[PDB]
């Protein structure tokens, strides 16, 4: 999955969120036209297969012919009550993006982290199934503590949690922020 | 620090290249979308691991002159041929041809220009083929991610092909060639997105997926269409609203999120010491876990009535009633915030 932000001269924007599912998809490319497949038929449920221990496959998600299978991608666009755009924001990382997203807009809109504190300020996650808290490698460690004393398990992710990029508009201008996860960078003028 | 204002114009893409294809797009005149799209077209070769023609995408669009927003659906769909047994292993429903949805890309990217673009649709090609000719160093993300599928890619050829040197996978900093890709382009910019879905590519797409034990037929391909929505989910929070995407989409779930924690009234104050953080941070995982209690009843909304789902996902009162069981002092087992596998 990657995620982008565009915001143009005249204030319009654009978020977009693009997926081949897994990495290199279903690892089949064309000898020909170079071109890499997804492999988005796993993101639908299977009465057959089992993802997680315990949890029974979701049948508002079962394949049919033409039907679409659920997402965790979430672009988003908030405008002002002027009609001027506040910020561009979305992610990838699986079912980690929805809330690497939220934590984007709350750090950001309500702590008030600039755009690059935003996306770079550790994460944690919890998706309910699997019962288990996520936090990132350099998390504030008081928050991990304040988690674990409320009876939440914890446990570091491997890598990072979720890739996220973002535009906020500020009193100089239009604020960008790529990734450091993935070493991204914006661009503009 | 690694701060970047603009007070102009800005592309925010996870590659410091494509980012620029976008912001140069930009500067010759483009609209949002064509920089958008010019900058996913980048990302493909870029960071090929993780999207590009062969994929899907949505598009939340904002026009800042109507004051209206839009979402593009491009995401891709299961063939016709496809059913509800089809797969019965993880692996039969990840890898090889029958794990591929019929590709939404660039008739995504087409029905956004069609609608908002300035530039020449070959304009937004360019930059991109020259690249995959030219070659670029891999990047941290490509790298890590053809690391961790080193066994996958290097016992396939045809994926060595292009993401190897000497049989072993891409290095970061290591020069990336996508030749074949770069032809690719080339004839969707002077042939159109027709080339893809009932053209000239058409025949060859389904020959590879077939080949890999796929069913995606040309008849899918003609038939895939991309959808506008003209209303997207919006929420409002203060003085703003937020545009995202409905189902299939997770923008009830983000609005679920933010509408049980914005009775909390965070601010600054909210992390200025341990214990106030530390409470913030649980409301914020228990809100986590109200919401994705929900998640389990959406699906296409096409297929699966999902209105009532979502009225309550994106209702304020709703998200009150799961604030207040929110408990300051401790999480709960699973079944205390009632995830439902049927309505
Ligand atoms: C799974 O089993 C069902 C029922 O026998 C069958 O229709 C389907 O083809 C199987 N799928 C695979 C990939 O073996
Ligand atoms: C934004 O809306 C205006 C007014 O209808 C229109 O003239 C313009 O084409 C729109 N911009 C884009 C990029 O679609
Ligand atoms: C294009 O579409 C028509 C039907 O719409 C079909 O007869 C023809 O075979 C298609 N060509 C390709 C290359 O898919
Ligand atoms: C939010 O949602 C619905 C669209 O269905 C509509 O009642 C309302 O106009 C929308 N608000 C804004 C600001 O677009
Ligand atoms: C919506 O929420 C109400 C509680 O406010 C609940 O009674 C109702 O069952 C919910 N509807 C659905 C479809 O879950
Ligand atoms: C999930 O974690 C919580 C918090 O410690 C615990 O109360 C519960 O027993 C766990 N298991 C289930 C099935 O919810
Ligand atoms: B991406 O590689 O992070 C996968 C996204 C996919 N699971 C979806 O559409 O939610
Ligand atoms: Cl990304
Ligand atoms: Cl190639
Ligand atoms: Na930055």
């Amino acid at each position: 999955t990657a995620h982008l932000s565009v915001v143009a001269e005249d204030g319009s924007a654009v978020s977009a969120t693009s997926t081949i599912n897994l990495y290199f998809g279903s690892k089949v490319r064309s000898p020909v036209s170079g071109i890499l497949f997804n492999n988005e038929m796993d993101d639908f449920s299977s009465p057959s297969i089992t993802n997680e221990f315990g949890v029974p496959p979701s049948p508002a998600n079962f394949i049919q012919p033409g039907k679409q299978p659920l997402s965790s991608m979430c672009p988003t666009i908030m405008v002002g009550q002027d009609g001027q755009v506040r910020m561009v924001v979305g992610a990838a990382g699986g079912t980690q993006i929805t809330t690497a997203t939220a934590l984007a807009i709350i750090y950001n809109l309500w702590f008030g982290y600039d755009v690059k504190r935003a996306v770079e300020e550790p994460r944690l996650h919890n998706q309910l199934l699997p019962n288990v808290t996520t936090v990132e490698r350099n998390i504030d460690q008081a928050v991990t503590a304040a988690l674990e004393t409320r009876h939440h398990h914890t446990q570091i992710a491997s890598t990072f949690i979720a890739v996220v990029q973002a535009i906020v508009r500020t009193a100089g201008g239009w604020a960008a922020a790529s990734d450091s996860r993935k070493g991204g960078e914006p661009a503009g003028y | 620090p690694d701060n970047h204002v603009y007070t102009r114009a800005a592309v925010a893409a996870d590659a410091k290249q494509c980012s620029k294809i976008g912001r140069d797009a930009l500067r010759d005149g483009g609209s949002a979308v064509d920089a958008a799209i010019a900058a996913l077209l980048c990302v493909g070769l870029m960071n090929a691991h993780s999207m590009g023609i062969g994929g899907g995408l949505f598009l939340t669009i904002y026009n800042s002159t109507t004051r209206k927003a839009e979402v593009i659906n491009a995401r891709e769909v299961a063939p016709r041929l496809a059913f509800a047994t089809m797969f019965n292993s993880s692996e039969q429903s990840q890898k090889g041809g029958l794990s591929v949805a019929v590709p939404g890309e660039i008739r995504g990217y087409e029905l956004a220009h069609q609608r908002h673009g300035r530039l020449p649709w070959a304009r937004l090609f360019q930059p991109s083929i020259q690249l995959a000719r030219q070659g670029f160093p891999v990047g941290k993300g490509l790298a890590a991610a053809l690391e961790n599928k080193r066994t996958v890619i290097e016992q396939q050829p045809v994926l060595c092909e292009v993401f190897c040197r000497d049989r072993k996978v891409l290095r970061e900093g290591e020069r990336l060639t996508l030749p074949q890709l770069a032809d690719t382009y080339e004839t969707l910019a002077i042939e159109g997105a027709q080339a893809f879905y009932n053209g000239s590519l058409t025949a060859q797409i389904v020959k590879d997926i077939q080949a890999a034990g796929g069913i995606v037929t040309a008849e899918d391909l003609n038939n895939y269409r991309a959808e506008l929505i003209e209303h997207p989910l919006n929420i409002s929070l203060g003085d703003a609203v937020l545009y995202m995407p409905s189902a299939p989409l997770s923008g009830p779930v983000l609005a679920l999120i933010l509408n049980i924690l914005k009775g909390y009234n965070f601010s600054r104050e909210s992390v200025e010491s341990p214990e106030q953080k530390g409470l913030t941070y649980h409301r914020i995982v228990e809100a986590f876990r109200f919401a994705y209690a929900k998640r389990t009843l959406l699906g296409d909304p096409k297929f699966v009535d999902v209105t009532e789902v979502v009225r309550n996902m994106t209702s304020e009162f709703f998200a009150a009633q799961l604030r207040a069981q929110i408990s300051d002092d401790t999480t709960h087992p699973i079944s205390y915030y009632k995830p439902e596998f049927y309505t």
